[PDB]
């Protein structure tokens, strides 16, 4: 019988077993990840060795099914998917240890304490108190001691670890036929796609290089204005010309900027855009803002969370005193399991978390209807970008206040307009350079531009040119600073939360059009247009079963990111810094640094 | 007498699409294909049973019935409605009301997945309880 009927039998038979396999993994996984014990890690491990087995035997069955041959576009896409991926191309020996270095880093960041030197029996964890020294306090030698402790006594003790990594991820990477680990990665934006439609992972470098000249003055004046206000916090520590000190930024890495909202808000005789406060004084626990979440959701037209979402989610941390992974995710355990995991606290911050998180929960109910190898967002950004999209709308003044968390007398003026602005570009437009560098660091290090030799002095040479950001304190090469951030130590793509920050305009603009709404798209909230939400609906639905080019073309007028949305949502703020900055230095010298 | 006729589905949900339609669903007026009713007195419930799947998806899966092409709300039989004869069945039978049985999953799609079948001769012999 035709070959492509007889590739048809091979998938029917994978998306059954599959499906199987793929919830009792899930499953496992989740109550480690709901109960670390170590007969939790070793279940977890078994069920996932089940579907490493499964998953790497039918890649290899699947490539005897040739591609040319097969014309039906859903069997091809199927196929290739298959086909493609496998860390399995190593050496048994080898595959072991790559396994025994991903869990170790994973777990020395998740169990590292820094210690104060007063008392050798205080020691603190990132999650909950050193990442909380380093969000709330103001006091620059307290925020040193974290910000050094981390680096210095966790950051290199992944270093040896990391070079390892590097080393067989590199492997793993030239044996499926890729340049370096840097490149394996790039290949989530690659469509073959139809005509005129697909797009190289090596473009990936250039558009995101072309889109982020295109952000750096917006960015340049940010950065002036937040450390000309830091001086008056900080004075005697920041040059108001040099780059800003790492440490003092509002993560344990300067990730986002938002907590300086505090210290650099324009208008704060305002009602403050920063909810926190108010979610405090009206009593909102978890459950309030999840519900909440979901009720926008409804609005626009999109289902509500489902039974089992509301039984067996973790919406904050457990008080059974068991120990459980708090790094929030939004968990597809297919057969219509859908849950989330999340230490939640009263915060805008995780109000607006949770609309982003739910909005996961959303594409991934979607393309349930997609065979089980289609069903997952078209690229990265795509997911995370429709998660952001729901933050637009609901961080927006109006619907804060027709949320009530602000007072019922409130009205916009363009000082609050400017308020808001700058917080959601601390949020927004502060991450962009982070996760440029970041990432090129890492595409280098994996093409091997940058030996073990200069690890550490390209870092900070390039985090200081990129992004305008100094180390308080020197770092040797006994450090690996990158891998002291999460997503470097857990083995993740970080240029995702780059391409969602672009794309997260684009979809807004158009949703909004949908929406019929006139005037600035910061004053947008897509919230009750049921058309808007057919409109996103219909790219959710249908998963990775087109090229992400194509799916752009649907919401979107174009096939490639457009920074000019993002342009455009800023424009105000970019007028109002241009000004508040003539007679300021703005751009940064990468030569002053605190020592 | 009295006679009860518990009309049940039941559904099991896995296969290829869990969310598109349920994977098996059987239907029965009490273990049978067809009951008439022969005593003086009736009464009819509906049951709906899902069987375990290791899913919370199940829950999320619902199948009910619908207002068919007969005067009669499945509830208004119950509630001392008078008939002569009065017979149910599974399968579609000559000249009848048609009480159709949707399946859906957490309202999504909607997928119909059969009906019970409704035959009367009014009368005033036979009586629908709804104890
Ligand atoms: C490609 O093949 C799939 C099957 O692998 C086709 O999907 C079928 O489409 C028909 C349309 O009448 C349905 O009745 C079937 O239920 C579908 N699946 C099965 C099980 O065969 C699909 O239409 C084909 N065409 C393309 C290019 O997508
Ligand atoms: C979810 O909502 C259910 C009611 O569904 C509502 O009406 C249907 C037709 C759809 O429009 C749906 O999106 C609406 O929300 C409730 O029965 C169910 O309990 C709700 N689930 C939970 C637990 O949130
Ligand atoms: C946590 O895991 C242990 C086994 O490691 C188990 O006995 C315990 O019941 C689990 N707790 C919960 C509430 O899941």
């Amino acid at each position: 019988s035709t070959t492509e009927d007889l590739a048809k039998t091979f998938l029917e038979k994978f998306n059954s077993e599959a499906e199987e396999l793929s919830h009792q993994s899930s499953l496992a996984s989740w109550s480690y990840n709901t109960n670390i014990t170590d007969e939790n890690v070793q279940k977890m491990n078994e069920a996932g060795a089940r579907w490493s087995a499964f998953y790497e035997e039918q890649c290899k069955l699947a490539k005897t099914y040739p591609l040319e041959e097969i014309q039906n576009l859903t069997v091809k896409r199927q196929l290739q998917a298959l086909q493609q991926s496998g860390s399995s191309v190593l050496s048994a020996d080898k595959s072991k240890r790559l396994n025994e270095i991903l869990n170790t880093m994973s777990t020395i960041y998740s169990t590292g304490k820094v210690c104060n030197p007063s008392n050798p029996q205080e020691c603190l964890l990132l999650e909950p108190g050193l990442d909380a020294i380093m969000e709330n306090s103001k006091d620059y030698n307290q925020r040193l001691w974290a910000w050094e402790g981390w680096r210095s006594e966790v950051g290199k003790q992944l270093r040896p670890l990391y070079e390892e990594y590097v080393v067989l991820k590199n492997e793993m990477a030239r044996a499926n036929n890729y340049e370096d680990y840097g490149d394996y990665w790039r290949g989530d934006y690659e469509a073959e796609g139809p005509s005129g439609y697909d797009y190289s992972r090596d473009q990936l470098i250039e558009d995101v290089e072309r889109t982020f000249a295109e952000i750096k003055p917006l960015y340049e004046h940010l950065h002036a204005y937040v450390r000309a206000k830091l001086m008056d916090t900080y004075p005697s520590h920041i040059n108001p010309t040099g780059c800003l000190p790492a440490h003092l930024l509002g993560d344990m890495w300067g990730r986002f900027w938002t907590n300086l909202y505090s210290l650099t808000v324009p208008f704060g005789q305002k009602p403050n855009i920063d909810v926190t406060d108010a979610m405090v004084d009206q009593s909102w626990d978890a459950k309030r803002i999840f519900e909440e979440a979901e009720k926008f959701f409804v609005s626009v037209g999109l289902p509500n969370m489902t039974q089992g979402f509301w039984e067996n989610s973790m919406l904050t941390e457990p008080g059974d005193g068991r120990k459980v992974v708090c790094h929030p995710t939004a968990w597809d355990l297919g057969k219509g399991d859908f849950r989330i995991k999340m230490c939640t606290k009263v915060t805008m911050d995780d109000f607006l978390t949770a609309h982003h998180e739910m909005g996961h929960i959303q594409y991934d109910m979607a393309y349930a209807v997609q065979p089980y190898l289609l069903r997952n967002g078209a690229n990265e950004g795509f997911h995370e970008a429709v998660g952001e999209i729901m933050s637009l709308s609901a961080a927006t003044p109006n619907h804060l206040k027709a949320i009530g968390l602000l007072p019922p007398d409130f009205y916009e003026d363009s000082e609050t307009e400017i308020n808001f602005l700058l917080k959601q570009a601390l949020t927004i437009v502060g991450t962009l350079p982070f996760t440029y560098m970041l990432e090129k660091w890492r595409w280098m290090v994996f093409k091997g531009e940058i030996p073990k030799e200069e690890w550490m002095k390209k870092w900070w040479e390039m985090k200081r040119e990129i992004v305008g950001v100094v180390e308080p304190v020197p770092h040797d090469e006994t450090y690996c600073d990158p891998a002291a951030l999460f997503h470097v130590a857990n083995d993740y793509s970080f240029i995702r939360y780059y391409t969602r920050t672009i794309y997260q305009f684009q979809f807004q603009e158009a949703l909004c059009q949908t929406a019929k709404h006139e005037g600035p798209l910061h004053k947008c909230d897509i919230s009750n247009s049921t058309e808007a939400g057919q409109k996103l609906l219909q790219m959710l639905s249908l998963g990775k079963s087109e090229p992400w080019t194509l799916a752009l073309e649907r919401i979107v007028g174009v096939k490639n990111m457009d920074v000019r949305p993002l342009l455009n949502y800023f424009e105000p703020l970019f007028t109002w810094l241009k000004d508040q900055n003539k007679n300021s230095f703005v751009g940064w010298s990468t030569n002053w640094s605190p020592y | 007498q009295h006679t009860d006729i518990n009309f049940t589905a039941t559904a099991s949900f896995g296969g290829s699409c869990y969310v598109c339609k349920p994977h098996q669903v059987n239907i029965s007026l009490n273990g049978n294909t067809s009951v008439c009713v022969r005593t003086s007195h009736f009464s009819i419930r509906y049951i709906y049973n899902r069987v375990k799947s290791g899913s919370p998806g199940d829950s999320s899966w619902h199948i009910y019935l619908k207002s068919g092409t007969c005067p009669f709300s499945f509830s208004k039989l119950n509630n001392f409605q008078k008939f002569k004869t009065i017979c149910f069945s599974t399968v579609e039978v000559p000249g009848s009301c048609n009480f159709p049985l949707e399946a859906t999953w957490h309202y999504t799609s909607y997928t119909i997945v059969g009906a019970l079948y409704v035959t009367w001769s009014e009368g005033n012999s036979i009586t629908g309880v709804p104890y």
